């Protein structure tokens, strides 16, 4: 069984370089996930000596 | 056998026997051993997930 909290810091940035119409976005991000992993295993094995 | 200094009344006639040691062989009461071993061992396994 595995409960995984991921949280997540950021930083962003975007320009674009035109005549007159020039554009830019810096920014950030903030970000969480609560992802919750369950694996079933069944296994085997036949050893001879 | 009886010798000739001896055979005369006066003389006593008498053995003087003893013993003497010319060699000691002691011999070390112990036990060895020595072994040897092969083997081989294969495993087949099988896993889900």
């Amino acid at each position: 069984t595995s409960r995984t909290h991921t949280s997540e810091v950021h930083g962003n940035a975007e320009v674009h370089a035109s005549f007159f119409d020039i554009g830019g976005s810096v920014s950030a991000g903030f970000s969480n996930s609560n992802s919750s992993t369950v694996a079933i295993d069944h296994s085997l094995s036949l050893a001879g000596e | 056998n009886v010798s000739p200094e001896a055979r005369h009344p006066l003389v006593a006639a008498y053995p003087i026997v003893h013993v003497d040691m010319e060699n000691i062989i002691l011999s070390k009461n112990e036990d060895q051993s020595t072994q040897n071993t092969d083997s081989q061992t294969r495993t087949i396994s099988k896993n889900t997930s």
